[PDB]
């Protein structure tokens, strides 16, 4: 048994608890929420096909009680539907609760509710930057390898009635049709370069004509005109990406082309952001919503990258 | 020219964040270069031996230099 509704009400309870409660789950509840979310992952698209009406999110980083309050504003499951478009886990206090619920909720409304897959859902990402360590401090790393196995299967992009193309990072210099999305097969690691680096790690960049360097080092930017000729040639109006904190949530690159969204305000306590979700009716109108905080020593940057393990 | 569908309100809504010690632990600051070497060792044995992969995806698994 899943135990599933259970599970829920558990997760929900702390919403009237002091900030950074943890949710006790056991060890098989949560590995049968991974085993469960990895089955309805495989059964449906790598590439999504949706339908507003829909709320997007970006990053949450285990800012579990601001998820909570996402939900809060937005309606929570099956009020609204909700796509998700990855970074779960790591550089937060409770990717554990995030995660369980975003896989509980995907489970019991596999229809209404839809994850896709940001750079930190995968094996070298994670192992790093968080989530390993609070996987083995709760659990244990057998339950890491678990979760790793359920975020191999996750989908990568989604297409929002036929006009936003959806995915965590960017576009690639390998992407010439949808096809090729459409053909990679699961379970699957994210590679250090190629077509499905670039969807979970290249970023915009207004200065950069064509494909740049990534201040990452990994990946890519690229520039304005490649988003405007990607629209063209496959009829889309937005690209709809996550993977940069942006001040107000939410954060347009070329005249509205496309948008950066992210969802953790006050990111992991360092950055002063908002994090904000992009609704989107059934006449295709997209609107915000946003939940907003109150030399060498420079601060840090709020970006990830791949190279933290080289020798 | 291209007909687009898209439209954006120009009305935002707005809610105050709730107000919490957000700081989290960073563990990847804390490797020594032996620390990073065993990971990358851990790293490379768990995904060739343990972690499933689709045939037609193998090509893809993300090796580290040890
Ligand atoms: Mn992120
Ligand atoms: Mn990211």
């Amino acid at each position: 048994s899943l135990n599933l509704d259970s599970i829920i009400g558990r997760l929900l309870e702390v919403q009237g608890s002091r900030p950074g409660k943890n949710v006790q789950l056991t060890e098989n509840e949560i590995r049968g929420l991974c085993l469960k979310s990895r089955e309805i992952f495989l059964s449906q698209p790598i590439l999504l096909e949706l339908e507003a009406p829909l709320k997007i999110c970006g990053d949450i980083h285990g800012q579990y009680y601001d998820l909570l309050r996402l939900f809060e504003y937005g309606g929570f499951p099956p009020e609204s539907n909700y796509l998700f478009l990855g970074d779960y886990v790591d550089r937060g206090k409770q990717s554990l609760e995030t995660i369980c619920l975003l896989l509980a909720y995907k489970i019991k409304y596999p229809e209404n509710f839809f994850l896709l897959r940001g750079n930190h859902e995968c094996a070298s990402i994670n192992r790093i930057y968080g989530f390993y360590d609070e996987c083995k401090r709760r659990y244990n790393i057998k339950l890491w390898k678990t979760f790793t196995d359920c975020f191999n299967c996750l989908p990568i992009a989604a297409i929002v009635d036929e006009k936003i193309f959806c995915c965590h990072g960017g576009l690639s210099p390998d992407l010439q049709s949808m096809e090729q999305i459409r053909r990679i097969m699961r379970p699957t690691d994210v590679p250090d370069q190629g077509l499905l680096c670039d969807l979970l790690w290249s970023d915009p960049d207004k200065d950069v004509q064509g494909w740049g360097e990534n201040d990452r080092g990994v990946s890519f930017t690229f520039g304005a005109e490649v988003v405007a000729k990607f629209l063209h040639k496959h009829d889309l109006d937005l690209i709809c990406r996550a993977h940069q904190v942006v001040e107000d949530g939410y954060e347009f690159f070329a005249k509205r082309q496309l948008v950066t969204l992210f969802s953790a305000p006050n990111y992991c306590g360092e950055f002063d952001n908002a994090g904000a979700m992009m609704s989107v009716d059934e006449t295709l109108m997209c609107s915000f919503q946003i939940l907003k905080p109150a030399g060498s020593g420079q601060q840090g940057k709020s970006s990830s990258t791949g190279n933290l393990l080289d020798k | 020219s291209r007909k687009i569908l898209i439209r954006f309100s120009d009305y935002v809504e707005v809610a105050d964040a709730q107000d919490y010690d957000r700081r989290a632990d960073k563990p990847w600051t804390r490797l020594t270069a032996a620390d990073k070497a065993a990971i990358r060792k851990e790293l490379n044995e768990f995904k060739s031996t343990e972690m499933e992969v689709h045939e037609l995806s193998r090509h893809l698994t993300r090796f580290h230099r040890p």
